[PDB]
């Protein structure tokens, strides 16, 4: 009975220890390539996600700048409540985009 | 699944054709010890450690009496006089038996 | 020291009952 | 694939919220360094269902050989003590014979 | 004896102690962690109905 | 908690062996002390055979 | 991530080893019962009473 208790642990340990040495072969790197790729994401972060966290500077509101002119007239059609406020946000606050356009 | 060697060497290129087999395959693996061990440790430690629990206290005071007073007592508690006095005459006075023959 | 160890043993053991079901209820619903 | 990865461990509900989005952490390069030392040590970690039996079979059975077996050679003979008494009480009456 | 058992029981206590606070914090922090990015939807959707 | 903590709650009696089975050291010793009187009935009585 | 990933591992890793360290403290007292001659004092306890009992 006691040896039967260890059997699920016994069958595990047969290849468990070798699977560290099996990690380098393809038996693991088909998924575990990230270790051989050293954080396969981008080798942590040096520049790649920097190119997109720099986009948070831009696509969030600095890209809202150019499309705000289109919204102002678009708001003027269906959003009549904000039609008056469309000019202040786009034609006045985002007027600095006129050079940037 | 590390108990198997290709547990990671096969998952990706079978998931794309068949996205049902591998996901439940790892589920069956990890659950091969959650209900066989993790949900079955409570049942089996009330039989194994139960023997450990009962014996360890038993081994110290009661089975101690059933051991220390078993091999020199349980059969021989009246045979101590058949153990020591037997050695008093036929082992200690054993050389003294030759005394009558010698003198 | 056994009696001192005995009183602290049950409190060190009573936590298991209160650290299974609430865990069985939270980490399950910290996924929704 | 995204849903079935998180819902992969529904039966292994302990690993389910654990295995919801684990590899997004890139722990497959870090936690895999820990699953290895975990699994070669399953001979102790999971195996504590047998360690008590190992506590029993490897050594406590020997303690039973020290304690239980010290009576196993006399427990059945405990009934033989009754005729063995007749061999021993016959010595007791030998004390009574020299009383007079 | 129970002093040795306390180690088997303090581990039966301490090991499970630093996880309830984890979940309790999770139940008080993860309820809004995912919502901390949904609010950006409005900024990303306004002009989607414009260029089209 | 369902794997070892239920066992560790049961394993406390195995921890109590540091009082019981340490007493078993004596049990394995005070009975070992009895071996010398018990060794007499064969080892010393092997000479008694002649 | 570095501390917690191990901690998430060590959550299930060293907790299942918590009893294991205590088995060793029970294995020695299992063996230290006249450890110098345990095998002779286990098959017979009394090395000679079991020989004559």
């Amino acid at each position: 009975q006691g040896a039967a208790q260890n059997l699920p642990a016994d069958v595990n340990q047969l290849i468990d220890q070798l699977e560290r040495h099996c990690l380098a072969p393809d038996g693991s790197l088909v998924t575990k390539s990230v270790y051989s790729d050293l954080q396969l994401a981008r080798e942590e972060m040096s520049r790649e996600r920097l190119r997109y966290l720099e986009a948070m500077a831009i696509y969030c509101e600095a890209v809202a700048m150019v499309e705000e002119y289109q919204q102002a007239i678009s708001v003027a059609n269906h959003g009549g409540i904000r039609d008056v406020q469309g000019l202040y946000p786009q034609l006045g606050l985002k007027n600095s985009p006129q050079v940037y356009e | 699944s590390i108990h198997s060697n290709t547990q990671a060497g096969l998952s990706t290129y079978v998931s794309a054709p068949a996205i049902i087999q591998q996901i439940v395959a790892l589920q069956s693996d990890l659950s091969s010890l959650q209900s066989d061990l993790e949900n079955s440790l409570p049942d089996d430690r009330n039989r194994c450690i139960n023997e450990l629990c009962t014996h360890i206290q038993n081994l110290q005071q009661l089975l101690f009496a059933s051991s220390t007073t078993a091999q020199p007592i349980l059969t021989p508690w009246p045979l101590m006089k058949e153990l020591d006095e037997m050695g008093k005459i036929n082992s200690k006075l054993s050389t003294a038996v030759e005394e009558v023959t010698l003198e | 020291d056994r009696e001192a160890a005995l009183q602290e043993r049950e409190l060190a053991a009573k936590e298991v009952e209160r650290l299974r079901n609430i865990v069985r209820r939270q980490r399950k619903d910290l996924k929704a | 694939d995204a849903s079935l990865a998180s819902v992969l461990e529904s039966l292994e509900f302990c690993l389910r919220v654990r295995g919801s989005e684990a590899c997004v952490l890139e722990d497959l390069a870090k936690a895999i360094d820990l699953v290895h030392i975990r699994q070669d040590l399953v001979e102790s970690g999971h195996s504590l269902l047998d360690h008590a039996f190992r506590a029993q079979q490897k050594y406590e059975r020997t303690t039973n050989y020290c304690l239980d077996l010290a009576s196993e050679q006399e427990n059945t003979i405990s009934d033989q003590w009754l005729p063995e008494l007749r061999t021993a009480v016959q010595n007791a009456q030998a004390s009574s014979e020299h009383c007079k | 004896e129970v002093r040795d058992a306390t180690l088997a029981h303090k581990a039966e206590a301490l090991e499970l102690q630093r996880q309830l606070r984890r979940l309790q914090t999770q139940y008080d922090l993860l309820t809004g962690q995912s919502s901390a990015l949904i609010q950006g939807r409005r900024a990303r959707v306004a002009a989607t109905s414009a260029v089209s | 908690a369902k794997a070892q903590k239920e066992s560790n709650a049961l394993l406390d009696y195995t921890r109590k062996a540091i009082q019981r089975l340490t007493y078993l050291k004596k049990i394995l010793a005070q009975l070992e002390d009895d071996v010398v009187p018990c060794e007499s009935q064969m080892e010393n009585w092997k000479t008694n055979l002649e | 991530i570095i501390e917690e990933i191990e901690r998430d591992e060590a959550a299930l890793r060293e907790d299942l080893y918590s009893a294991d360290r205590k088995f060793a403290e029970y294995y020695n007292v299992l063996e230290q019962i006249l450890g110098v001659l345990i095998k002779l004092v286990k098959d017979l306890k009394l090395e000679h009473q079991h020989k004559y009992n």
